[PDB]
C-alpha cells in the first residue's frame, strides 16, 4: 500500500456538491428561527440538560456534526456571535443561499475561482452600499438607544418584557463604559455579570448600581447591613501559612512550642492591625480568613467575607472604587474603596446573598434575573447578552441600517444596477449574489405564514424606485412597511460583519474540491505547538 | 532459499511500485497547482479539519507508508524549509521525472544512463536559467516585489485580494530588514509576527508597525494603554523568593522565623522597586508573576505581562532597544537595573479583537518590526491565510536576497523543454534520450496548470513550445522567452509584462531537489521488507 | 531495506545489505560475518568477497557430487589460495602516496560503484584530502578514520558537501546575540559554572534573614569570580563539557559570560573531547585554577552558520598548530541519499587507507 | 457527499468516474499484456497456470493463458475477449493482439491524463487502423501464378513461422510438412473435425506421425476379441449405428405367453433376431465391423468365429472420420448392406502405440481425413503440442483460402509505423500526435521480440527505422544473429489476415476501453 488503510479521498464535483448540501442543511436547521415570529427549540445536552432557544449560535453550538462543511458553518456562527453578538442565523442563511447560487454555476463549467472573484466584487459593493444607505445616530438619545435595542430583542423570547430588558441592557452597558489612560473600553464579558436566581417574577429583575455575590458573613456577629461601607479587597489569605522554603524548626527548650504558637497568633494580630489602620467597614478576600483574624476584625467592628472569586473581586473593585491588595502592610486609603452606598446581606430564598448596591459611579454591575426556572433564565441571559452586545456595537459605530430585510433588498438592487456595466462573464455570479441577499426577507415572510412570491415581488418592485431603500417586511403581519415607520433598525456593524462572514465562507467552501480523511494526528508528544529555532532573526 | 524473514520485490516489479507510489503522491497535489488550483480538506480521524493549498502541509498531514512516497513528502518539506514556495511543483516534477525515467528503464535503458542524463539536464537547465531566463529586480523597482508576492499568493485564499495583501507582505519584509557584517541586507522572516483572529473580513487584516503579542496584562487593575512606553524585558520570574535545593531553613530561635518569612517576599519586592525606579512602564517576563508582585505593578501604574514567549520577547527586545535580563546582577557583585537596559516604544495597548484581547507595541525605536493580524470567517480560513502569507513572505525575501526573477505560467519549463530537447542531440545516445525525457517531464507544470484551468492542455502547451522555439531559433524574437500561460483566458501571454514573477531560487532548487529525489528512487532495483 | 521498524535503507554496500536483512540461516549469517570482516580489513570489496564465497561453495557442490571428501576440497582451496595470492601480487604494481593521481583514481573507482558516482568530481578529491590531512604520508602504516568526523545535515544537495578543516559541532550556542568570534581563543572546561557543591551531601543551613541574603550574594560572587578568571585569559569562545550530575552552566553564569562577551557552547559530549582538543589544540580544564592562556586554542574564526533554514552548524575555521584531524559535512535532500553518501565516502576513505598500507 | 436518508442505488454500488477511472482501465490492460509479453516470438517462453482442481496447464498460446487467468476487471476483460476473437477468426496473433491493444492504451495514457477528449483518441485510432489495414492489403505479396509447388512452399513456410514459437520448433519443419499434408487432404470446407489428433503418451516428437486414413483407440472389447484377427489387407468395412447384443427388443415391449413351447419359441426368437443381424453383416462381405453403439460378447465371439473384426462404442467423431476416409456410410439398419455403403482401405491393423492399442485404417487413397498421433512425455506436453498444431493448421487453412503473405519479425509493424508517421506529418496537428502515437505503439512487436530474445531493442529498432526509411519493406528482427534482416527472403512469412485482424481487434479494444468514462459495480446478490 501507499496511503494508510483508513485514508479515504473524494474529489471533484461530488465534493463540491456535498459541501454545498451540508451548508444548505445547516441553514435549513435554523431557517425558522429568524424574525419576530420565530419558534423555540428544546435541545438536549449530553449532560442531561435542556436548552430552549431561538438563538442561532445556541442551536448550532448544541449540535455536533461530522461533515467538515457543516463544521465550517458552525464556526461561522461562533465567529459572528463572538464578534457582534447577533446575526447568528442571518449569517448562516446567507452563507447557505450563496453556496446554493454557486452550486447553480458549478453545475455549469464555470471555475470556482471565477465565482470567487465575482463574490469578492459583490462583497466590496455590498460594503459600499451599506455604508451609503446607512444613517448616523446620536448615542446620547436614550430613547433612540432603547428603540435600537428593542429592534434586537423583538425577535427573542424576552420580547414580552421589552421595556424592562431594554432598560436593563442600556443601563448595564452605559455603566460598564470605562475610559482609562486614553483607551475607551466596554468589556461586557468581565463586568456586567448576569446572576439568575430562579424563582420570583421576571418583572422584578433589575440591574444593580453595584454588584451581588453568593456569600455570607464569616461570623454571625458581623453586620449584614452597612450604609457607608469602606471596603478593602485582598488577594492574600488572612491565615498563617507555611513558607516557600524548607522552614523546619528544631525545639529543645520548653517555652519554644508555646512561644511559636503565640507567634502565629501575633502574626495574625499584626495582619488585622495593618487592616484596621485604614478603618474599613467591610473586608473581602479571595482566599480564606482565619477564625482569629475574624476575632480581630470583629473587635474592630469589621464585616469580613472570604473565598470570593477573583472575577467577583475585580467587579467589586470596579464597582466600589477600590484596588485589590496582597500585603496589608501596603494598604492605603487610595486602595480603600469608597463609592459604595450600601452593603447588605439578605436571604434570597434559602441562600444568603451579598449586595453592594448603592454605588456612585460604578464601572461594573450585576443584572439580577428572576424567573420561572433555570432554563428560562438561561434564555433570558442569552437574550440580554444579545441586547448588550448590540448596544455596545452601536456605541462604537453609531451608524444605523434598516431591518426587516430592507437593507438586503436595497443592496440587492444596488448590485443588480451595478451589474449591467460589467459585460463580462462574472456578471452572472455577481447578479446571483445580489439576488441571494433576498433570502432574509423571504425567510421572514415564510415565518409569518404569508405569500413569499407576491410579497417579495412587490418588495423587489418597490426597491427599484428612487427613495425606497428603507422599505421592508413586517414580520408580525406579513405586509410591507417603511422601516422609519416600523422601527426596526439594525447596527451597521452587525450587517457588515454578517455579509462579510457569509461571503468569506462561500469563498472558503468554493475553493475546496478534494477531501482526504481518516489519517492520524501524527502528534502525541505533549501536543507540540511551536517550539523550534529559526534563521537568526537579529 | 534466502530464508530472510520478510518479503522481497525485485526488478520491474519494485520499479513500477516506486513509480506508482510517487505518482499517487503527485496526483494528490496536482489539483492544487496554479491560480486555478483548488484547496483540500483533511479530516484527522477525530473531526479535526484542515483546509489548505500548501503541498508541503498536505503531504505532512498525510499518513504515508511507502518509502518511495515518503521520499517525495520529505522533498516537499525540504522545499518548504529551504525556499518556502515550490512545494507542489517540486513534487509534481519529481514524480514526472520518475515516470519518464522508469519508462526509459523499461525500454532497457540502464538506470545509470538515465541518471547521468538527468544530472546533465539539471546542470544545463540551471545554467540556461541563470544565463537566459532571469530578470533583475533592480530594472523593475518595487512593483517587482509586489508582483512576485501576488504571484506566490495566486492559488491561495488571499488570491484576488493579493492586490492589497502584497503591499502588506512587502512592507513587512522591508520593515524587518536589518544589515549585518559585510553590509549585506538580510530579511529574517519569522520575525514578522502573524496572529490569527476570526471576525472582520480579510480586507480588515492589519499590519502593525511594531509587534503584537498573544498575551494580556496580568492584573485587571493595571492600565491597558501606555504612551511613552519604557519596556523592561526580563527572563526571570517575579515570585516569592524560595531558597534553592541546597539551602535549608532550620530555626532554633523562634524569634527569627518571622523575619525569614518576610524576606521570602521582600527580596522580590526590592527587585521590582529597582525596575520601577528606572521609569519602566511596561514589564514583560518569560516567567510568571505572583499576585503579590502584580500589586506592585498595579500601584506603580505599570503594565506587567507574564508567561511571554522567549521568541516574542527577543523580538520585542531587538525592536525596542531593550536587553533581555536573566538576572539583576552586575559585574560588581551587587544587584541593580540600569535605565540603559530599557527599550522604548511610542505606545503599548491592550487591544480588543473579537472577544479576545492582545497586546500591541507600536512604533518601537532602534529598529522597525512588523506584525500581521489576519482576520477571517473562522479558524480554518485564518490558518490557510497564515500559511499563504508565510509563502508570500518567503517569496519576497528570496526576491530581495537574490535580485533575479524568472517568468511564471510555465514559461521557464517550456523554454527548458525546448532548449534541452535541442541540447540532448550532442550528449551521447542514451543519455540523449534521458535528457530528452527530462525536457519532456519539465512540461508537466504548464500541462497541470492548463488541466486545472479546465482548458486544452495539449493545444496550450503546443503554442507555448512554438513561441519558445521561435524565440530560441530567431535571435530577433528572444523577447518571446517571457511568454507563458494566461489561465483566465487560456492563451499565451508575455508574463514578464503581465507581472507573473517567481524567484529564480524557486525553480533552480525545485529542479535540483526533484532530480536528486528522482535519482534516489530510480537507483532502487530491489526491496526487502522485513516482518516487524 | 525496510527493517522490522519503519527504518528504511537505500544501499549499495554488501556489508550493509547483509547486516540489515536478517538472513536466518547459519551459512548466510557466516557470510554476513565475512562481509563484516572485509569491511574491517579493507573497507570496500564487501560485495565481491560474498560473491566469491557463494561461488566457491556453488563450485564445491559438483565436487561433492563427484565423490570428493570435503577435506580434499578445503586443502586444495588452500593451495589455489596461496597460488592466487602469488598471482595477484605478481600482477600488482607498487605506488608512492606522493602520486596524487593514483589516489584520485582509486577513490574515483571506489565511488563509481555508488550513488554518488555523479558527484565524484567533488567527493573524490575531498576523500583524498581528508586521508592526506589526518596522516603523515611518510612513515605512516595505517589510518584511523576516527580522526575524520562525518557530519550529516539534511538539506541542500550532495553537491554541497564540504571538507571543513577545523571542526564542526551540532551543539548550538547558548549566548544569544554573540556569534562569529574573530581571532578566537577557545577554552574547553570540564568543570561546572554553577553554585558550589561538594562531592559530599552538602547543605546550607539558614537561621537568620541575614544568612538568607548573604547566601545569594555569595553565590553571585562565586559565579562572577569564575567568569572573571575565565575572561582574564583572553578567552572569547567557551566550550563546556556535558554534566548530568549538576548544572554545568547556571543562568547567572550565562548572563555573566554574555556581559563579558564570550561565546559559550555547552552540552559538549565527553566522547568528542579528545577530538576537539586534537582539532583546536585546546587542553581540557577540570579546575578553574589551571584555566590559563596556555590551555586555550587559537582559531582564526568561530561562527554559527545557518544551513538555509535546515539547522545550524558551529564551525571553527582556521586553527594554529592544526591537528591531524578533519571534518566532512555531508549535505543531501533526503536522509537516505545522505546515509548512502556517508557510506560511499567511507568506502573511498577506506580505499585510501588500503593504499597507505600495502602500497600496491 | 451526504448520507441522503434513502439512497438511489443499492448499498454497495461502487462507482469509479473520470480520468482516474480511465487511467486505471489502461493500467489493468497493461497488466493483462505483461501477463503474456514473454511468450512472443521464437525466443518466447511458456506459462504454467494452476487451477483450483490442482491441474496445471503449460502454454505459449496467449488465448489459453488469458482464458486461464480469472480476469475480473471489466476493462481488462476486453483484452481477453479480443484474444478469444483472434483465436476464433484466425488462430494466430493472440499474443500480438493483446500487446498491440495494451500498447495503444499505454501510448495514449499521457494525453488521457491531461484531459484530451476520448472521442478525439478513438477518431485517431479508427483513422490509423483503416490506413494501416489498407496498407497491409496493398503491400501484401500475393503470387499470381497458382502454381502447386509454390502453393505448397507458401503454406509450409507460413506454418513453420506459426510454429517457430512453440516447444516443437526443433522439429517444426517436420510438423509443417504434416500440417500441409493434413490440410491438403481436407476437401473444401477444411473442417477441423475432419483432422483427428490423438495423444499417445510415450515417445518423442519425431515419433509422432500423420496417418492418411484414420486411427482410434481400442474400445472396451469383450471376450473373444483376442481370438479375432488383427490385420486385414483389403477389408470392406461396415460402419454402423447398431447395438449388436441380446437385448430387450424394446423397452416398452412386454411378452405374454401361456405355453412352454411359446416360451422356447421366444427365447429362440431373440437369438434368431441377433443371429440374423449378424448374418446380414457377415454376408455383406465386411471383414471389419465398427459400431457407434455397443457390440456384445455374443456378437464379438460370432465375428471371431467367422474371422472378422468388430469394435463397438466407437466415438461418433472417429466413426465420421472412418466414413470420410474409407468411403462408406453409417447404417442404423443392417437390411441393405451394399458395397455402395461399405467402406474400404488397403490395410487395417491393431498395433501397440506406447502402452495403448490403436486401430489403424491406412491406405485410403480417397481420404478426405487425416489423423495426427502425437507422442510425448507428459499430458501437458502433448496438449501444448496439439495447441501448436492447431495454430499451424488454422494458419494453413487461412493461407489456402487467401495466399496473400506479409513478412514477420516486426517487418510489417515497422512498415506501418513508417507509413503512419509519414501520414501524420501531413495533417493539422491534433490528430498528428495521436496517429504518431499509433505508429510508436506498433513498434511493440519488434521491441518485444528483441526483449524476449535478449538484445538491445533500442539499437535494433533504430536500425529498423533507418532501414525502413531508406527503402525496404520486409526488414525485421533476425533472432539468431541479434540483428535485422529481410525477413521476406528469410521466409518469415505470415498470412496478411493475421496482422489485419490483429490491428482491427486491437484498435477496437482500445477504442472501447477509451470510450468508457464510468464503471458501476452493483453489489453481489446471493452473497455467499
Ligand atoms: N418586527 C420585525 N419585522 C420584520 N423584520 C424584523 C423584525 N424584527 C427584526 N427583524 C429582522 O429580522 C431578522 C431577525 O433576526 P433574528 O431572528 O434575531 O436573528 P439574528 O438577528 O441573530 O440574525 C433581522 O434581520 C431583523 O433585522
Ligand atoms: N498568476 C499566475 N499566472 C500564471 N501562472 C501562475 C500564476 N501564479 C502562479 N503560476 C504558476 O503556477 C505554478 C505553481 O504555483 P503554485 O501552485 O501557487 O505554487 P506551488 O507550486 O509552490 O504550490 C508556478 O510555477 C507558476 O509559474
Ligand atoms: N524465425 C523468426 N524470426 C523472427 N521473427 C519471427 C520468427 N518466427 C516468428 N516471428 C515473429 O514472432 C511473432 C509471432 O508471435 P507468437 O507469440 O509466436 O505468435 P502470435 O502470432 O500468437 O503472437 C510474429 O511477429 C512473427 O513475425
Ligand atoms: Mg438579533
Ligand atoms: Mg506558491
Ligand atoms: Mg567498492
Ligand atoms: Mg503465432
Amino acid at each position: 500500500l501507499v496511503l494508510s488503510q483508513n485514508t479515504k479521498r473524494e474529489s471533484g464535483r461530488k465534493v463540491q456538491s456535498g459541501n454545498i448540501n451540508a451548508a444548505k442543511t445547516i441553514a435549513d436547521i435554523i431557517r425558522t428561527c429568524l424574525g419576530p415570529k420565530s419558534m423555540m427549540k428544546m435541545l438536549l445536552d449530553p449532560m442531561g440538560g435542556i436548552v430552549m432557544t431561538n438563538d442561532g449560535n445556541a442551536i448550532l453550538r448544541e449540535i455536533q456534526v461530522q461533515h467538515p462543511a457543516a463544521k465550517s458553518m458552525i464556526e461561522i456562527s461562533r465567529t459572528q456571535d463572538e464578534e457582534v453578538g447577533d446575526g447568528t442565523t442571518s449569517v448562516i442563511i446567507l452563507a447557505g443561499e450563496m453556496l446554493s447560487v454557486a452550486e447553480h454555476f458549478l453545475e455549469q463549467q464555470m471555475h470556482p475561482t471565477v465565482v470567487i472573484s465575482a463574490y469578492r466584487k459583490a462583497l466590496d459593493d455590498m460594503i459600499s452600499t451599506l455604508k451609503k444607505i446607512s444613517i448616523p445616530v446620536d448615542i446620547s438619545d436614550s430613547d433612540m438607544m432603547l428603540n435600537i435595542i428593542n429592534s434586537s430583542i423583538t425577535t427573542k423570547a424576552i420580547s414580552r418584557w421589552s421595556s424592562l430588558a431594554c432598560n436593563i441592557a442600556l443601563d448595564a452597558v452605559k455603566m460598564v463604559q470605562f475610559e482609562e489612560n486614553g483607551r475607551k473600553e466596554i468589556d461586557i464579558k468581565k463586568y456586567a455579570r448576569v446572576e439568575k436566581i430562579p424563582g420570583g417574577i421576571i418583572e422584578d429583575s433589575c440591574v444593580l448600581r453595584g454588584v451581588m455575590i453568593n456569600k455570607d458573613v464569616t461570623h454571625p456577629r458581623m453586620r449584614r447591613y452597612i450604609k457607608n461601607p469602606r471596603i478593602v479587597l485582598l488577594d492574600s489569605s488572612l491565615e498563617y501559612k507555611k513558607g516557600e522554603s524548607q522552614t523546619d524548626i528544631e525545639i529543645t527548650r520548653e517555652e519554644d512550642f508555646t512561644r511559636i504558637l503565640q507567634m502565629e497568633e501575633e502574626y495574625i494580630q499584626q495582619l488585622c492591625e495593618d487592616i484596621i489602620q485604614l478603618k474599613p467597614d467591610v473586608v473581602i478576600t479571595e482566599k480564606g480568613i482565619s477564625d482569629l483574624a475574624q476575632h480581630y476584625l470583629m473587635r474592630a467592628n469589621i464585616t469580613a467575607i472570604r473565598r470570593v472569586r477573583k472575577t467577583d473581586n475585580n467587579r467589586i473593585a470596579r464597582a466600589c472604587g477600590a484596588r485589590i491588595v496582597s500585603r496589608p502592610e501596603e494598604l492605603r486609603e487610595d486602595d480603600v474603596g469608597t463609592g459604595a452606598g450600601l452593603l447588605e446581606i439578605k436571604k434570597i430564598g434559602d441562600e444568603y446573598f451579598t449586595f453592594i448596591t448603592d454605588c456612585k459611579d460604578p464601572k461594573a454591575c450585576t443584572i439580577l434575573l428572576r424567573g420561572a426556572s433555570k432554563e428560562i433564565l438561561s434564555e433570558v441571559e442569552r437574550n440580554l447578552q444579545d441586547a448588550m452586545q448590540v448596544c455596545r456595537n452601536v456605541l462604537l459605530d453609531p451608524q444605523l441600517v434598516p431591518g426587516g430585510g430592507a437593507s438586503e433588498m436595497a443592496v440587492a438592487h444596488a448590485l443588480t444596477e451595478k451589474s449591467k456595466a460589467m459585460t463580462g462573464v462574472e456578471q452572472w455570479p455577481y447578479r446571483a449574489v445580489a439576488q441571494a441577499l433576498e433570502v432574509i426577507p423571504r425567510t421572514l415572510i415564510q415565518n409569518c405564514g404569508a405569500s413569499t412570491i407576491r410579497l417579495l415581488t412587490s418588495l423587489r418592485a418597490k426597491h427599484t424606485q428612487e427613495n425606497c431603500e428603507t422599505w421592508g417586511v413586517n414580520g408580525e403581519t406579513g405586509t410591507l412597511v417603511d422601516m422609519k415607520e416600523l422601527g426596526i433598525w439594525e447596527p451597521l456593524a452587525v450587517k457588515l460583519q454578517t455579509y462579510k462572514t457569509a461571503v468569506e465562507t462561500a469563498v472558503l467552501l468554493l475553493r475546496i474540491d478534494d477531501i482526504v480523511s481518516g489519517h492520524k494526528k501524527k502528534g502525541d508528544d505533549q501536543s507540540r505547538q511551536g517550539g523550534a529555532p529559526d534563521a537568526g532573526q537579529e | 532459499p534466502l530464508s530472510v524473514f520478510g518479503d522481497r520485490s525485485t526488478g520491474e516489479t519494485i520499479r513500477s511500485q516506486n513509480v506508482m507510489a510517487a505518482a499517487s503522491i503527485a496526483n494528490i497535489v496536482k489539483s492544487s497547482l496554479g491560480p486555478v488550483g483548488l484547496d483540500k480538506m483533511l479530516v484527522d480521524d477525530i473531526g479535526d479539519v484542515t483546509i489548505t493549498n500548501d503541498g508541503a502541509t498536505i503531504l505532512k498531514l498525510l499518513e504515508v507508508e511507502h518509502p518511495a512516497a515518503k521520499v517525495l513528502c520529505e522533498l516537499a518539506d525540504l522545499q518548504d524549509k529551504e525556499v518556502g514556495d515550490g512545494t507542489t511543483s517540486v513534487v509534481i516534477i519529481a514524480a514526472e521525472l520518475l515516470k519518464n525515467a522508469d519508462e526509459l528503464v523499461k525500454q532497457k535503458i540502464h538506470p545509470t544512463s538515465v541518471i547521468s542524463g538527468y544530472r546533465l539536464a539539471c546542470k544545463e537547465a540551471v545554467r540556461y536559467i541563470n544565463e537566459n531566463l532571469i530578470v533583475n529586480t533592480d530594472e523593475l523597482g518595487r512593483d517587482c516585489l509586489i508582483n512576485a508576492a501576488k504571484t506566490s499568493m495566486s492559488s491561495k485564499i488571499i488570491g484576488i485580494n493579493g492586490d492589497f495583501f502584497a503591499n502588506m507582505v512587502v512592507d513587512a519584509v522591508l520593515a524587518i530588514k536589518y544589515t549585518d557584517i559585510r553590509g549585506q541586507p538580510r530579511y529574517p522572516v519569522n520575525s514578522v509576527n502573524i496572529l490569527k483572529a476570526h471576525g472582520r473580513s480579510q480586507m480588515e487584516s492589519m499590519l502593525i508597525s511594531g509587534y503584537a503579542l498573544n498575551c494580556v496584562v496580568g492584573s485587571q487593575g493595571m492600565p491597558k494603554r501606555i504612551v511613552n512606553a519604557k519596556i523592561a524585558c526580563l527572563d526571570f520570574s517575579l515570585q516569592k523568593t524560595k531558597m534553592k535545593l541546597g539551602v535549608q531553613v532550620v530555626i532554633t530561635d523562634p524569634e527569627k522565623l518571622d523575619q525569614i518569612r518576610q524576606r521570602e517576599s521582600d527580596i522580590t519586592k526590592e527587585r521590582i522597586q529597582k525596575i520601577l525606579a528606572t521609569g519602566a512602564n511596561v514589564i514583560l517576563t518569560t516567567g510568571g508573576i505572583d499576585d503579590m508582585c502584580l500589586k506592585y505593578f498595579v500601584e506603580a501604574g505599570a503594565m506587567a505581562v507574564r508567561r511571554v514567549l522567549k521568541r516574542d520577547l527577543k523580538r520585542i527586545a531587538k525592536a525596542s532597544g531593550a536587553t533581555i535580563l536573566s538576572t539583576l546582577a552586575n559585574l560588581e557583585g551587587e544587584e541593580t537595573f540600569e535605565a540603559a537596559m530599557l527599550g522604548q516604544a511610542e505606545e503599548v495597548v491592550q487591544e480588543r479583537i473579537c472577544d479576545d484581547e492582545l497586546i500591541l507595541i507600536k512604533n518601537t525605536k532602534a529598529r522597525t518590526s512588523a506584525s500581521i493580524i489576519l482576520r477571517g470567517a473562522n479558524d480554518f480560513m485564518c490558518d490557510e491565510m497564515e500559511r499563504s502569507l508565510h509563502d508570500a513572505l518567503c517569496v519576497v525575501k528570496r526576491v530581495l536576497e537574490s535580485k533575479s526573477v524568472v517568468p511564471g505560467g510555465g514559461a521557464v519549463e517550456a523554454a527548458l523543454s525546448i532548449y534541452l530537447e535541442n541540447y540532448a542531440t550532442s550528449m551521447g545516445s542514451r543519455e540523449q534520450l534521458a535528457i530528452a525525457e527530462f525536457a519532456r517531464s519539465l512540461l508537466v507544470i504548464p500541462n497541470t496548470l492548463a488541466v486545472n484551468a479546465a482548458q486544452d492542455s495539449t493545444d496550450l502547451v503546443a503554442k507555448l513550445r512554438a513561441f519558445h522555439n521561435e524565440a530560441q531559433v530567431n535571435p530577433e524574437r528572444k523577447n518571446l522567452k517571457w511568454i507563458g500561460l494566461d489561465l483566465s483566458n487560456g492563451k499565451p501571454r508575455d508574463n514578464k509584462q503581465a507581472g507573473v514573477f517567481e524567484p529564480t531560487i524557486v525553480k533552480v532548487k525545485s529542479l535540483k531537489f526533484a532530480t536528486e529525489a528522482a535519482i534516489t528512487i530510480l537507483r532502487i532495483d530491489d526491496l526487502i521488507k522485513l516482518h516487524p | 531495506i525496510q527493517d522490522g521498524k519503519g527504518d528504511v535503507t537505500i544501499t549499495n554496500d554488501g556489508a550493509t545489505i547483509l547486516k540489515q536483512m536478517q538472513v536466518l540461516h547459519p551459512a548466510a549469517r557466516m557470510l554476513v560475518e565475512l562481509s563484516k570482516a572485509q569491511d574491517i580489513e579493507a573497507g570496500d570489496g564487501t560485495t565481491s568477497v560474498v560473491i566469491i564465497a557463494g561461488s566457491l561453495l556453488d563450485s564445491c557442490t559438483k565436487l561433492l557430487q563427484k565423490g570428493i571428501h570435503p577435506t580434499i576440497i578445503s586443502e586444495s582451496f588452500q593451495k589455489a589460495l596461496e597460488k592466487g595470492i602469488e598471482i595477484l601480487t605478481d600482477m600488482s604494481r607498487p605506488v608512492e602516496l606522493s602520486d596524487r593521481e593514483t589516489l584520485l583514481n582509486s577513490a574515483t573507482t571506489s565511488l563509481n560503484s555508488k550513488v554518488v558516482s555523479q558527484y565524484s568530481s567533488l567527493l573524490s578529491p575531498m576523500s583524498v584530502n581528508a586521508v592526506m590531512k589526518v596522516i603523515d604520508p611518510a612513515t605512516a602504516t595505517s589510518v584511523d578514520l576516527r580522526d575524520i568526523k562525518i557530519v550529516k545535515k539534511l538539506g541542500g544537495t550532495i553537491d554541497d558537501c564540504e571538507l571543513v578543516e577545523g571542526l564542526v559541532l551540532t551543539q548550538k550556542v547558548s549566548n544569544s546575540g554573540i556569534t562569529r568570534v574573530e581571532k578566537a581563543k577557545i577554552g574547553l572546561i570540564q568543570f561546572c559554572l554553577s553554585a558550589p557543591k561538594t562531592d559530599m551531601d552538602n547543605q546550607i543551613v539558614v537561621s537568620d534573614y541575614a544568612q538568607m541574603d548573604r547566601v545569594l550574594r555569595e553565590e553571585r560572587a562565586y559565579i562572577l569570580n569564575l567568569v572573571k578568571q575565565i575572561k582574564k585569559t583572553g578567552c572569547n569562545v567557551l566550550l563546556i563539557q556535558k554534566s548530568i550530575l549538576r548544572d554545568a552552566l547556571s543562568d547567572l553564569a550565562l548572563h555573566f559570560l554574555n556581559k563579558m562577551k564570550i561565546m559559550v557552547i555547552k552540552d559538549i559530549e565527553r566522547e568528542d573531547i579528545e577530538f576537539i582538543c586534537k582539532t583546536i589544540g585546546t587542553k581540557p580544564v577540570a579546575h578553574i585554577d589551571q584555566f590559563t592562556a596556555d590551555m586555550l586554542g587559537s582559531a582564526e574564526l568561530a561562527e554559527e552558520v545557518n544551513l538555509n533554514g535546515s539547522g545550524k552548524l558551529l564551525k571553527i575555521t582556521g586553527c594554529a598548530s592544526p591537528g591531524k584531524t578533519v571534518t566532512i559535512v555531508v549535505r543531501g535532500s533526503n536522509k537516505l541519499v545522505i546515509e548512502e553518501a556517508e557510506r560511499s565516502i567511507h568506502d573511498a576513505l577506506c580505499v585510501i587507507r588500503c593504499l597507505v598500507k600495502k602500497r600496491a | 457527499m451526504m448520507p441522503t436518508p434513502v439512497i438511489l442505488l443499492k448499498e454497495g454500488t461502487d462507482s469509479s468516474q473520470g480520468i482516474p477511472q480511465l487511467v486505471s482501465n489502461i493500467s489493468a490492460c497493461q497488466v493483462i499484456a505483461e501477463a503474456v509479453r514473454t511468450t512472443l516470438g521464437p525466443r518466447g517462453m511458456d506459462k504454467l497456470i494452476v487451477d483450483g482442481r490442482g491441474k496445471a496447464t503449460i502454454s505459449n498460446d496467449g488465448a489459453t493463458i488469458l482464458k486461464l487467468l480469472d480476469v475480473v476487471h471489466p476493462a481488462a476483460k476486453t483484452l481477453v475477449d479480443i484474444a478469444k476473437s483472434q483465436d476464433a477468426e484466425v488462430g494466430d496473433g493472440t499474443t500480438s493482439v493483446t500487446l498491440l491493444a495494451a500498447e495503444f492504451l499505454k501510448q495514449v495514457k499521457p494525453y488521457v491524463e491531461e484531459g484530451l477528449h476520448p472521442q478525439i483518441i478513438i477518431r485517431a485510432f479508427r483513422t490509423a487502423t483503416q490506413l494501416a489495414v489498407n496498407k497491409i492489403k496493398e503491400i501484401a505479396v500475393t503470387v499470381k501464378k497458382a502454381d502447386k509447388v509454390e502453393q505448397r512452399k507458401l503454406l509450409e513456410k507460413c506454418a513453420m513461422t506459426a510454429l517457430s514459437s512453440k516447444l516443437i520448433s526443433q522439429q517444426k519443419a517436420f510438423f509443417a510438412k504434416m500440417v500441409v499434408d493434413a490440410v491438403m487432404m481436407l476437401d473444401d470446407l477444411l473442417q477441423l473435425k475432419m483432422i483427428g489428433i490423438k495423444k499417445v503418451q510415450g515417445g518423442a516428437l519425431e515419433d509422432s506421425q500423420l496417418v492418411a486414413g484414420v486411427a482410434f483407440k481400442k474400445t472396451f472389447s469383450y471376450a473373444g476379441f483376442e481370438m479375432q484377427p488383427k490385420k486385414y489387407h483389403n477389408p470392406k468395412i461396415a460402419l454402423l449405428n447398431v447395438e449388436l447384443e441380446l437385448k430387450a427388443e424394446k423397452d416398452n415391449a412386454e411378452i405374454r405367453v401361456h405355453t412352454v413351447e411359446d416360451y422356447q419359441a421366444i427365447v429362440d426368437a431373440e437369438w434368431n433376431i441377433l443371429y440374423d443381424k449378424l448374418e446380414k453383416i457377415h454376408h455383406s462381405g465386411a471383414k471389419v465391423v465398427l459400431s457407434k453403439l455397443p457390440i456384445g460378447d455374443v456378437a464379438t465371439q460370432y465375428f471371431a468365429d467367422r474371422d472378422m473384426f468388430c469394435a463397438g462404442r466407437v466415438p461418433e467423431e472417429d466413426l465420421k472420420r472412418t466414413m470420410m476416409a474409407c468411403g462408406g456410410s453409417i447404417q442404423t439398419s443392417v437390411n441393405a448392406l451394399s458395397a455402395d455403403v461399405l467402406g474400404r482401405c488397403q490395410v487395417f491393423e491393431e498395433t501397440q502405440i506406447g502402452g495403448e492399442r490403436y486401430n489403424f485404417f491406412t491406405g485410403c487413397p480417397k481420404a478426405k481425413t487425416c489423423t495426427f498421433i502425437l507422442r510425448g512425455g507428459a499430458e501437458q506436453f502433448m496438449e501444448e503440442t496439439e495447441r501448436s498444431l492447431h495454430d499451424a493448421i488454422m494458419i494453413v487453412r487461412r493461407a489456402i483460402k487467401n495466399d496473400s503473405v506479409v513478412a514477420g519479425g516486426g517487418a510489417i509493424e515497422m512498415e506501418l509505423s513508417k507509413y503512419l508517421r509519414d501520414y501524420s506529418r501531413t495533417i493539422p496537428g491534433k490528430q498528428q500526435l495521436l496517429i504518431g502515437a499509433y505508429a510508436k505503439a506498433l513498434e511493440i512487436i519488434p521491441r518485444q521480440l528483441c526483449d524476449n530474445a535478449g538484445f538491445d531493442a533500442t539499437n535494433i529498432l533504430n536500425k529498423l527505422r533507418a532501414r525502413h526509411a531508406q527503402g525496404g519493406t520486409w526488414y525485421g528482427v533476425d533472432i539468431n544473429n541479434e540483428d535485422i534482416a529481410d525477413n521476406f527472403e528469410a521466409f518469415v512469412w505470415e498470412p496478411a489476415m493475421v496482422r489485419i485482424n490483429a490491428l482491427t481487434a486491437a484498435s477496437e479494444a482500445a477504442c472501447l476501453i477509451v470510450s468508457v468514462d464510468e464503471t458501476i459495480k452493483n453489489p453481489r446478490s446471493t452473497v455467499d
